[PDB]
């Protein structure tokens, strides 16, 4: 995901796939650590033929200093080790930036060419 | 394959089998003898230029490598300084060499003109009864130019190629004598094509000079007797005659240029074919394990370079011989 | 007049900076969906161009009403329209070109984030600073020597030199199509087991090389035929012009002199013309290809390189007149030698009846001595000009290398693009050196052709022929 | 091979007219700059070999000068 400065980051979605037992799942959102801000909720359980279930943890981060912050979902389940299993993402907030030298010279070339055509 | 080889060798030898050109070139060398110090200086400067140009590439590559990778300002500055130093020296030597060659050409031209005029002044009067003044002047002002019209460029190219070919052949022998012997496939075809083209070229050059002499005689008669042509209202007639002579000259020029272009096309095709053959043979050897990839690339570079140098040597030598022998009168 | 025009221009600038900067992006973002940022940028650019063009038209109409003041203000206002067009269409054109170049590696930051760059004051200033010089150059070009006389000979042959140029361009394209379809050599030759890649690439390369060779053959044939026609036509014209003069023109100009001018000056002129024109056109086309590649590499450094070429062409412009005078003297001395030879060889009974072969030889030797003293200067100038050209191009390369190092340290240019640009800029500078070496040859050709063009342009000092042909006289 | 990094569009020798040039299989690697690099050749073939080859090349020209001087 690539956010913008002052714009609401997209609602991140963590998928926990094909685990049994259904109970005992702990999905925690972290900002890498500190707790990831943003309204976090959970989806219903989706059963499969083999009997395992899947869940979706949904996070809505608040409007977004930082340049390479990570939003991650950590899953703690009895079958997993004590550390659990995590899925992280990268955030970019460089939605605005001044024109580069290459862009300026390219604009000059475009102006020259379009004036030549006319 | 044996039948084909025997037939192709027989055809090449038939095409391959000059003394007049050699003696005229020796005469030109005798006439150029007084310019020996200038030629010595030119050769010295040529050698210095080649030696400097062998050193420039290392520092050019150092600069490129520094820019591409980690940028160390001190190394960048040192490489720039040495590249500039060697380029400066080589350019100075090249300029001196070119100036010396040009002055030698001019001196040879003036010497030719003086000797031809002093020889003409000694002839018997029947010689001047049997010849025309305009044509003599055309010889003295154009064939002398032809005799010395190539030294600055042809001499430089010949000497550079001569300096480089021996070393390149040594290197490619060091890598692979087998492929080095294979690479000699081009020489027969090169020499045969050069022989055919040189014969045609010399013939057409002589015809061109004759036509130029005829047109010069037309102008000579028209301008010398101006008051007589103008008293019969015959200027348009003289202009028509001159235009006919110029048309003949133009057709001869066109034949010369067309044949030269066709020869260049033929030798480009030969070069491409022989390079393809060499690449195929080297690839087969590399697959068989005889030589590695780096050796194959190095040998291809060296062998193509020597092929180009040998073709240039042959062509330039033939061109000098044609230019000298076209001024036979 | 002038005050009203300046006030209108200032008001237009302020309006563009205030309203068109911010209002238009909002309007075209609300009207256009977010799925087409390029469309938003194009719409904003077109709207800005239309507004500025309407303002310029209104200002021009207002100024035309009054004619009491000078016309310089109107001349300056004439560039308002191209400047507005540049301002409006600089960004959308670049965005369209970048989108069309690659569909998987967007440069972005212009087409997307449309309002973030239109309203960006930095981008506004950059667009104005880019549009000002382009508009200035376009207006200067639109508002619009012996070399012209020299080149006027190639008037009726344009339709054939154009074919020559087309064939040269086709050969260049075929030459460049080899790396773009077969890649680098090691990509296929070194791979062991190559059966569908070695043969394919080898055959494609051979076909392209053969096609380029045949195209060069045809172009060279066309060019040589055209140059032969030019040579013949010029010689005929010079001879006719000489014969159209008056009876005393041939008592001031002697037979050998006129003959040398007609037969020898024209031939040297034509040889120089052919050689240098072929060289110039070929290297011009290849330099344009190299410039395209360099622009692909780094646009900024390519512009920096193009800025400094006049600095390299300064000195030749100064020394061209010296070259012309030197060659004029050389031709005159050759003509005097021709006169001596013609006069001596036409009266041999008289020369021998007085035993004066030695005197004729001495006169010829004196003329040759003059020519020799001129040739010494020719050679020295050749050496010094070679030095100057080499040093100039070396300094060009060194300066570009230093600036590229500064840019790579500053992070403005990536290392790979910098290396590619440098490697192609070296070839570009070599071509520039070839052109610099051509320039003195053109000056010498002017010097050589001075007298024959004087003959051609001379006005005979005799009455023209009449029209009376009565049946009975 | 760093020579194959760039595509040669001009003739390797600029004093040769373009119409007289050869269309080479290996562009920018057979040019005199890429081939006759003193440091690379000394590394690959040894100092003695390169020096000997250059001496032989120069002695060819010395022989030509001697022949011209015999006249």
């Amino acid at each position: 995901a690539r956010a913008a400065p002052g714009e609401a980051p997209p609602e991140l979605l963590c998928l926990v796939s094909h685990f049994y037992p259904s109970g005992g799942l702990e999905v925690e959102w972290e900002l890498r650590s500190q707790k990831a801000e943003g309204q976090r909720w959970l989806s219903a359980l989706r059963h499969h033929s083999d009997g395992s279930v899947s869940l979706s943890g949904h996070l809505q981060p608040p409007p977004v200093e930082q340049h390479g912050a990570r939003y991650a979902c950590r899953i703690h389940h009895p079958s997993l080790p004590a550390s659990g299993r995590s899925a992280e993402v990268t955030l970019e907030v460089a939605g605005l930036s001044g024109p580069s030298l290459e862009d300026s010279v390219g604009l000059f070339l475009s102006a020259f060419l379009l004036l030549g055509l006319f | 394959v044996g039948y084909g080889a025997a037939g192709l060798s027989w055809s090449l030898w038939a095409v391959l089998s000059q003394v007049n050109n050699k003696v005229l070139m020796w005469r030109l060398l005798k006439l150029s003898r007084p310019d020996l110090p200038l030629l010595v200086a030119a050769f010295f400067f040529l050698v210095l230029a080649v030696l400097g140009e062998t050193l420039i590439p290392h520092y050019s590559g150092r600069v490129i490598d520094i820019l591409g990778g980690d940028f160390d300002p001190h190394a960048f500055a040192s490489a720039i300084f040495f590249m500039c130093l060697f380029s400066f020296g080589s350019s100075l030597s090249a300029g001196c060499r070119g100036g010396c060659f040009t002055y030698t050409m001019s001196r040879i031209n003036l010497r030719i003109r003086e000797q031809l005029f002093s020889s003409l002044l000694r002839q018997d009067l029947g010689f001047f009864q049997e010849t025309k003044t305009g044509e003599l002047n055309s010889r003295l002002s154009s064939d002398t130019t032809l005799m010395s019209n190539w030294l600055p460029l042809n001499a430089n190219v010949l000497l550079r190629s001569l300096v480089k070919v021996v070393g390149l052949y040594g290197f490619m022998l060091s890598i692979s004598p087998r492929l080095t012997l294979l690479s000699l496939l081009h020489m027969p075809f090169t020499i045969a094509a050069e022989k055919v083209y040189n014969t045609r070229h010399q013939e057409v050059l002589r015809e061109i000079q004759d036509a130029v002499a005829r047109a010069g005689q037309v102008v000579r008669e028209a301008v010398g007797g101006l008051q007589t042509v103008r008293s019969f209202g015959a200027e348009e007639h003289e202009v028509c005659r001159y235009k006919e002579a110029l048309e003949q000259c133009r057709q001869l020029y066109w034949r010369r240029d067309l044949e030269r272009a066709l020869y260049l096309l033929v030798r480009r095709v030969l070069h491409l074919g022989v390079q393809m053959l060499m690449l195929s043979c080297g690839l087969q050897q590399m697959q068989d394990g005889e030589l590695t990839q780096g050796s194959l690339l190095s040998f291809m570079i060296y062998q193509e370079s020597v092929g180009s140098y040998v073709q240039t040597l042959v062509y330039i030598y033939g061109d000098m011989l044609s230019n000298v022998g076209a001024a036979e009168k | 007049g002038a005050s009203l025009a300046w006030l209108g221009t200032v008001l237009l600038l302020l309006a563009d900076w205030v309203l068109l900067r911010t209002a238009l992006p909002r309007i075209f973002s609300l009207l256009v969906p977010t799925a087409l940022p390029l469309l938003r940028v194009w719409a904003v650019g077109l709207s800005r161009w239309a507004v500025l063009w309407l303002g310029a038209c209104g200002v021009l109409r207002a100024t035309v009403g009054s004619k009491s003041e000078n016309a310089g203000a109107q001349g300056w206002l004439a560039a308002l329209k191209p400047l507005a067009a540049a301002l409006g269409l600089a960004l959308p054109g670049l965005a369209l070109f970048r989108e069309l170049i690659s569909w998987g590696a967007p440069g972005s930051a212009d087409s997307t984030r449309l309002l973030h760059w239109g309203s960006h004051p930095t981008a506004f200033v950059v667009s104005y600073a880019a549009a000002l010089p382009a508009a200035a150059l376009w207006h200067k070009l639109g508002s619009l020597n012996p070399v012209r006389r020299l080149l006027g000979c190639l008037g009726s042959e344009t339709r054939r030199l154009s074919l020559f140029l087309v064939l040269v361009v086709l050969s260049s394209l075929g030459e460049m199509a080899i790396p773009f379809f077969t890649g680098r050599l090691t990509d296929w030759i070194l791979q062991d087991g190559s059966a569908d890649t070695f043969t394919r690439n080898l055959t494609l390369m051979s076909i392209l090389t053969i096609a380029s060779a045949v195209l060069e053959f045809v172009g060279d044939g066309i060019y040589n035929n055209t140059m032969g026609h030019v040579h013949s036509h010029l010689q005929g014209e010079v001879f006719g012009a000489v014969l159209r003069q008056e009876t005393e023109f041939f008592q001031q100009n002697q037979t050998g002199n006129i003959m040398s001018r007609v037969t020898e000056d024209t031939s040297t002129l034509s040889d120089s013309l052919s050689e240098n024109l072929s060289l110039f056109l070929w290297y011009l086309v290849r330099g344009l290809c190299l410039l395209g590649i360099m622009l692909w590499g780094s646009v900024s450094l390519t512009m920096v390189t193009l800025i400094t070429l006049p600095l390299l062409f300064l000195l030749p412009k100064k020394v061209g007149k010296w070259y012309q005078l030197l060659e004029v003297q050389v031709r005159e001395s050759l003509a005097k030698s021709s006169q001596v030879a013609i006069e001596a060889l036409s009266a041999m009974p008289t020369v021998r009846s007085f035993a004066n072969e030695e005197g004729e030889a001495q006169k010829f030797r004196e003329k040759l001595q003059e020519i020799k003293t001129l040739n010494q200067k020719e050679a020295v100038a050749y050496a010094v000009n070679s030095w100057t050209t080499s040093i100039s191009c070396m300094l060009l390369k060194v300066g570009i290398l230093y600036i590229g190092g500064q840019l790579v340290t500053s992070g403005a240019v990536s290392s790979g693009n910098l290396v590619t640009f440098v490697l192609y800029q070296m070839q570009f500078t070599q071509a520039v050196e070839v052109l610099l070496s051509i320039y003195p040859r053109v000056q010498k050709a002017v010097g050589s052709s001075e007298k024959i063009f004087e003959y051609l342009d001379r006005t005979p000092r005799c009455p023209p022929s009449g029209l009376l042909t009565p049946l009975h006289l | 091979l760093t020579c194959q990094r760039v595509r040669r569009l001009l003739p390797c020798d600029l004093d040769i007219h373009p119409s007289h040039r050869l269309l080479t299989l290996m562009n920018n690697c057979v040019c005199d700059g890429a081939v006759w690099n003193a440091f690379r050749l000394i590394e690959r073939h040894g100092f003695f070999a390169v020096t000997l080859y250059l001496c032989c090349g120069i002695t060819l020209l010395v022989v030509i000068l001697a022949l011209l001087c015999s006249i």
